[PDB]
């Protein structure tokens, strides 16, 4: 599960703006804090650090509800 | 054929243009009464104001129209040249070729949205009072979306009460207006649902911002099912904007945070199509509470 | 200028010369001298609204290019794929210029509210005996910008209009003519009734002018806002002899290509007439206009 | 007087044509 401490890792980092909080799998990133901006840039992240493209099907809440159904989608 | 298109021959003219209709006296009627009805609601101390169909072009850049729906913008644009240059767009014209090559864009939009115009107001007054302001905003709004379909036009009413004020201020308006906004549907006798939706920004960053906004919540419609349950039209929506135009337009609260904002939109045009859909075209056949509440007799 | 002073009471800044945000107060005027002009409409009328926005062929058709092409509004937007509208979009995000990437749709803003109805007419066949008369509406709007509160880019227009012969046509106007100064004196209004022309575009056009203001195909209902000397035209009475009938064939009850003529509110101009002679004060207004107006 | 003759517009204006410009003068 090298994705599952990368994507916490991202997360974390944009959190790491004016705030701070906790971070699990089943947690939804709406409650830990993310806003559309940083929903954005949390998605230009992810598709930097594994080297690939969301299709835009695949863009959807069920797969950004939290961390674990993001892991699930890559 | 859409189980809406029926209803044209009372209630509207072609004008040879998709989603562009002239309203026969009985459809106006009708918008009119919606639209007593709506002020009939109105909460003391809210400042009614009315837009022209057309809004400052800077104003409507700086609000972040175009990095959301760069699609549906209508921009105004006009022959600016010298005389000459002019004479020569209409002689092209006249010997088969196109005038609309001597356009050039003007200072001015066509309006997407009727509150748009109401944050720069409510900036050029300084800090906001405790409890807020409140607006009572409409306009003949423009969005480019040909379609056949009576719901879906390119030229239409909104009519939006607008809040602008702390989270707190925002939050308890939107919950409020959406139990009256309830109450009203109902009072009209329509089937509807309330549900979380969202706006449908552009390209593919903006299908994220819309699966943010749906899970932010931001964003409420009440919807009505007018050719099928499973595609119902949305005829009013409750939103929430955070802090987006208190931060654009420089707008501060009583606590001197930058303000959040929300309004709750009526689409006239929707609600009157909904309204003969669910009740027919014969005004003396309308259910007699529902006769009553707009003032029918 | 002296309507200036009436600004604070009716209008808000909107961030462009000529079109402003309208008070409560303003809209309630509006809106009583709109139903007082329907409360004169006269029967067998068929009452039309129309969206600020109109077919542009038809527009092109009705032959507004040849008279008033400097005046007109055309609605443009992104029309390109996904790829390009990003690159406008970009384009933006860099201060630049996104607008060259517009193009014309197959809209414009109206110019005046009578335009759309004669196709409509036209599209039932030959005219009945008496011709037919029309009451329609819309947002107008027209690229003349001004801080003068009586010239505005995008304002409200209503208008009756007559459609049949020759005699339908010129005693539907001589009526209204009449009429429309008896609502004036009612209102409390200073007024006169002159000839007119139309401000038809470049050298040719005002000749244009002169020759309509010789045939007196145009009357103005002038009310002194910023002066005496020059008047404001709230009130437009136009025959278009056979242009439009001619254009769009429409045919009257005897065969021949109809006649048509407009009578026109200016539905802001009246407004800020009613203020700039009455005040902002309706509990002040004279209790004749108070009464007139349902007050 | 000039305009009774029958000169309408397209008629007035190849008059223009033919020959600041006032309602006076014509
Ligand atoms: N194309 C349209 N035709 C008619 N009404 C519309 C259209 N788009 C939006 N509306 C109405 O305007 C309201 C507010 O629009 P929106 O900002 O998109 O939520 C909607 O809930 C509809 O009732
Ligand atoms: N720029 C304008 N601003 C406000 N009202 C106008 C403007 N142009 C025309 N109107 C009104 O519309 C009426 C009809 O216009 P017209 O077709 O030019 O005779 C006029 O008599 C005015 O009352
Ligand atoms: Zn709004
Ligand atoms: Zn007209």
């Amino acid at each position: 599960d090298v994705r599952n401490r990368i994507i916490k890792l991202v997360k974390g980092i944009l959190e790491q703006n004016a705030l701070a909080a906790d971070v699990t799998p089943q947690a939804k990133l709406v409650d830990v804090g993310l806003t559309s901006m940083d929903m954005v840039n949390l998605m230009l992240g992810v598709e930097a650090e594994f080297d690939f493209t969301i299709p835009q099907s695949e863009i959807t809440p069920e797969n950004f509800q939290s961390v674990e159904t993001l892991e699930r989608m890559v | 054929a859409d189980p809406l298109d029926h209803l044209a021959d009372k209630l509207f003219h072609s004008m040879g243009s998709d989603g562009v209709y002239a309203r026969t006296a009985l459809y106006e009627s009708i918008v009119e009464r919606l639209a007593a009805l709506i002020t009939s609601h109105r909460e003391a101390g809210t400042e009614a104001l009315r837009f022209p169909p057309v809004m400052s072009r800077a104003q409507l850049e700086k609000s972040g129209y175009l990095k959301s729906f760069p699609n549906l913008l209508g921009c105004v644009c006009g022959l600016h040249g010298t005389e000459r240059e002019i004479n020569a767009a209409v002689s092209r014209f006249d010997a088969g070729g196109d005038w609309t090559t001597s356009l050039s864009p003007a200072d001015l939009v066509l309006s997407p949205a009727a509150c748009y115009p109401v944050y720069p107001i409510a900036a050029s007054r300084g800090p906001l009072p405790k409890g807020g302001l409140r607006f009572d905003v409409a306009a003949d709004c423009f969005r480019r979306e040909p379609s056949k379909h009576l719901d879906r036009l390119q030229s239409f009413r909104m009519r939006e009460y607008v809040c602008i004020g702390t989270p707190d201020d925002v939050s308890d308006f939107r919950e409020r207006w959406m139990v009256r906004a309830q109450a009203i549907a109902r009072d009209l006798g329509l089937t509807f649902r309330v549900d979380y939706a969202s706006d449908p920004f552009f390209g593919r960053v903006g299908q994220m911002k819309a699966v943010s906004q749906k899970q932010q919540q931001l964003k409420f419609e009440l919807l009505i099912p007018l050719r099928s349950e499973e595609q119902p039209t949305a005829c009013m929506s409750f939103n929430y904007h955070r802090e987006h135009f208190g931060t654009t337009w420089g707008i501060q609260d009583a606590n001197g945070e930058p303000a959040h904002t929300g309004c709750v939109a009526f689409g006239m045009d929707r609600l009157a199509v909904a309204m003969f859909h669910t009740h027919g075209t014969d005004l003396s056949a309308w259910p007699a509470k529902v006769r009553d509440i707009l003032g029918l007799q």
